[PDB]
């Protein structure tokens, strides 16, 4: 048994949201619910307990609330720091035996759109050594979260041997990505220069590197 | 600030023990907890042991479950017995207030003696009876489950498969011959499982301009992931990957 919580929510800048939790009257209608924000890299940190009472440090623009056996997150004042996974909780016929609600993720809309930094590195010489050669695209500070990566050498368009990671939210909100061409010592001093094409929101990033000057 | 550790890596059918201790605190006046997420599910209880010893478990994994301490040193265990895939799983040490509140009360229009006029003595000292305005009731008890998570440890990622372990390979990142005002350096930490891996650079002193990017994963199931710094000297990368026992301080130069 688990709490019914909202898959995903969505507020704008500024504006408030509400996210219900929906049990029975045996762990929400006991009339102690609790509310926690996971935000990702970061420790889970304790918002509401006891209904309707804030932890330490928690800002009043969290609001703990319940009617019977469903209870309330109302967040007020939304700003992009709010986006996270928020999960309601509460004991069960003892105090021993918590149950969590299935976990609500917020989406704070409004948000100003950022071009998204490229670092492309080249193979390192050790790794060169071992007749191998990865090319490294790093891809920073961008949002929305979705980019489309293409890489190029000498002006064709390179498929195989491409991984291309999914978007992860920064401590900012943003978001970071990164893609890897792994390659061959020979693959690497046979092109005359490999390309990184960052596309985002109809715009293109593009860091190169030449492996006649890589050395 | 709680910390919690273990292996990262646990085969199926073996017994998963983790430790927690505190750092700043003493964990003797706080009753301790244990929390785990699967990747792609919610949050689950486990188990607490409190002040007086006492040790509850979620219901549905109490047969698999363990919760011991020790109050000399400090300390508080976990252990999940015969761990099977669904037990990967980023585990929590917590500290948590656990509280039962007994409530006595009448039923809605009974009294304990006022206004029952010849029912007061009809019901009894034991009974509740009827407010003017059937002829007696009991007392009603509304018990009340106080939880929930004072503190929360940082978390620690327990993999359980039966797959081996590959230490990664940490080369230098750097930009080409041909500059920039700020450098940017790198170390790319190459095909490595399991989960997780740890990076620092110059030993924790350096943090300002760090980025740290979530791994990759190949086809193959090995992971990479890449590590860069700008700066505006000497610059080495710390990598650790504990699953392989491995630790590698990888200079960087220009």
């Amino acid at each position: 048994a688990v709490l019914n919580q909202p898959s995903s929510v969505s507020g704008s800048l500024g504006q408030r949201v509400s996210i219900t939790c929906s049990g029975s009257s045996s762990n929400v209608g006991n009339g102690y619910v609790s509310w926690y924000q996971l935000i990702p890299g970061s420790a889970p940190r304790t918002l509401i307990y006891g209904d309707t009472s804030r932890a330490s440090g928690v800002p009043d623009r969290f609001s703990g609330s319940r009617s019977g056996n469903t209870a309330t997150l109302t967040i007020s004042s939304l700003q992009a720091e709010d986006e996270a996974d928020y999960f309601c909780a509460s004991a069960e016929d003892s105090s021993s035996n918590a149950v969590f609600g299935s976990g609500t993720t917020l989406t704070v809309l409004g948000q100003p759109k950022s071009p998204p930094s490229v670092t492309l590195f080249p193979p390192s010489t050790e790794e060169l050594n071992g007749n191998k050669a990865t090319l490294v695209c790093l891809i920073s500070d961008f949002y929305p979260g979705s980019v489309t990566v293409v890489w190029k050498a000498d002006g064709s368009t390179i498929t195989r041997n491409v991984e291309t990671t999914r978007a992860s939210k920064q401590s900012n909100s943003k978001y970071a990505a990164s893609s890897y061409l792994s390659l061959t010592s020979s693959d690497w001093k046979s092109k005359g220069s490999y390309s990184c094409e960052v596309t985002h929101e109809g715009s293109t990033v593009t860091k190169t590197v030449k492996p006649s000057e890589c050395s | 600030q709680l910390r919690e550790s273990g292996p990262s890596l646990v085969k199926p059918s073996q017994t998963l023990s983790l430790t927690c201790t505190a750092s700043g605190f003493s964990l003797s006046d706080k009753a301790v907890g244990w929390v785990r997420q699967a990747p792609g599910k919610a949050l689950e209880w486990l188990g607490s042991i409190d002040t007086g010893g006492n040790a509850g478990y979620n219901p549905g994994l109490k047969s698999r479950l363990s919760i011991t301490q020790d109050n000399s040193k400090s300390q508080v265990s976990l252990s999940v017995s015969t761990v099977t895939t669904e037990d990967s799983a980023t585990y929590y040490c917590t500290t948590v207030h656990q509280r039962t509140k007994t409530t006595k009360s009448c039923p809605d229009g009974y009294s304990d003696g006022y206004r029952c006029g010849w029912r007061r003595s009809y019901c009894g000292d034991r009974n509740c009876c009827r407010v003017d305005g059937g002829n007696c009731a009991s007392y009603s008890y509304t018990y009340t489950y106080e939880w929930y998570v004072d503190a929360w440890g940082q978390g620690l990622l327990v993999t359980v498969s039966s797959a081996s372990t590959t230490a990664p390979k940490v080369y230098p990142l750097s930009s080409c011959c041909g500059s920039s005002s700020t450098v940017t350096l790198g170390c790319l930490v190459s095909s490595y499982m399991p989960e997780p891996v740890t990076v620092t650079w110059n030993s924790g002193a350096l943090k300002s301009g760090v980025h740290t990017f979530p791994a990759v994963l190949q086809s193959s199931g090995l992971y990479s992931l890449s590590s860069m710094v700008t700066v505006p000297q000497t610059f080495t990368c710390n990598v650790a990957h504990p699953a392989s026992s491995t630790k590698v301080d990888k200079a960087v130069e220009p």
